[PDB]
């Protein structure tokens, strides 16, 4: 407790044995046999493991150009070149840089908003999903991927993710979404 | 997707190839002792019926033979020593296979069963005779006052047969499972839900504390 909070502070936990999951958090109504991905603490993203990447050879395999597109995210934009300049020894060379270099930082970036104020609160004020995304897209080049709910509404501060929803996917005042964004 | 664990692959593995090679060569006999010989014109035969070349190769493979009934066609008889050859191997490995599989079974499965109105304990952690022993010489004192309360032993192993006769000494008040306070069907099988308390015990003598704590 902070009162001079608690379970209110995010946590992410790497665990290096998937089963136990189970032991991170209470009222999650534990299994032995779900899948780590249907657990509740890998549905909220507080916990994470190895296990969910190993499909990652069959995608790398069926098509390498989405390999590419998950790392450039994922890495916040390591290329061949930077991975090359590594693998000389010297250490991550840098210094200052010329405008036609720096042109690469504007970039698109994984980003999460809320429907609770700004211009989007119209959607969260009882619109729907498909709403949100064709105004987000034409209004500001901001491309929805899904939603971040609280799992319960009433009293937790857990939030569940929601990737891609309907066109009819009811939005509450409360909802964050994860987008594509430019700037 | 029936078959679903190694042993059981393995035991139906076992039982099915050795009934089917049984019932194969009892067949085989079967046609060679009641063909009679070629070379003897078949004069020389027996008749045999099939369930008693069955029984014989039973009686053969084991190496029991009492030679009640035994193969007398020169044919029938080369086949005896080629299935001696081939099936005392087969019996003397599959039995004891089959014998051990079955003996791989878990005897403390099971669930505890609530009594209607009765207080109940669950213990675990560090459960061996020595450790039973001195705990339930103490929580079943006669110099405490008379309570009905059951002992629910939960831990991951058999007991050895010292454990396993003081539990029966103590059978109308103490209750052992296999199983772990790791799982959650275990908890639930030791019903802890509406246990009492759980009593956690520990190795005092492990070769290294934090790893016992
Ligand atoms: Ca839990
Ligand atoms: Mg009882």
């Amino acid at each position: 407790t902070f009162d001079d909070a608690g379970a209110n502070v995010p946590l992410i936990t790497e665990l290096a044995n998937d089963s136990n999951v189970q032991f991170l958090d209470q009222d999650d109504d534990d299994d032995p046999d779900t899948e780590l991905y249907m657990t509740q603490p890998f549905a909220c993203g507080t916990a994470f493991a190895v296990s969910v990447l190993d499909s990652l050879m069959s995608t790398s395999y069926f098509n390498d150009n989405a390999l590419t597109l998950i790392r450039t995210l994922i890495t916040g934009g390591a290329t061949p070149e930077l991975e090359q300049i590594l693998a000389e020894g010297a250490g991550m060379r840098g210094g200052y840089c010329s405008p036609a270099v720096l042109a690469n930082r504007d970039r698109c970036r994984v980003a999460q908003i809320s429907l609770f104020d700004g211009p989007l609160a119209q959607f969260g004020q009882g619109g729907h999903y498909g709403e949100l995304f064709v105004y987000a897209l034409r209004h500001f080049g901001i491309l929805c991927i899904g939603l971040y709910r609280f799992r319960d509404t009433n009293p937790s501060s857990k939030r569940y993710v929601i990737t891609n929803p309907p066109e009819d996917f009811p939005l509450l005042p409360t909802d964050q979404v994860y987008v594509l964004t430019y700037k | 997707n029936v078959l679903k664990t190694s042993t059981l692959i393995r035991l139906v593995q076992l039982v099915v190839s050795f009934v089917s090679l049984w019932l194969t060569a009892a067949g085989f006999l079967h046609l060679l002792e009641n063909s009679g010989d070629p070379f003897f014109d078949f004069g020389n035969a027996q008749h045999l019926t099939y369930w008693e070349c069955l029984y014989f190769l039973m009686v053969t493979m084991s190496t029991v033979g009492f030679g009640d009934i035994f193969a007398t066609t020169v044919l029938g008889r080369t086949f005896v020593v080629i299935f001696i050859m081939i099936f005392i191997g087969l019996f003397a490995s599959f039995i004891p296979e089959i014998a051990e599989i079955l003996g791989k079974r878990q005897k403390y499965g099971g669930s505890y069963k609530k009594e209607r109105g009765k207080r109940h304990v669950v213990v675990c952690g560090y459960i061996t005779f020595d450790s039973v022993s001195n705990f339930l010489k103490d929580f079943l004192h006669k110099d405490r006052e008379d309570v009905d309360v059951e002992i629910v032993f939960l831990h991951k192993g058999l007991p050895g047969l010292e454990l396993e006769g003081l539990l029966k000494r103590h059978f109308t008040q103490v209750e052992y499972f296999w199983g772990s306070v790791m799982d959650a069907n275990d908890l639930e099988r030791v019903k802890i839900q509406e246990a009492d308390a759980c009593l956690v015990l520990a190795n005092k003598y492990c070769q290294d504390p934090d790893q016992e704590d």
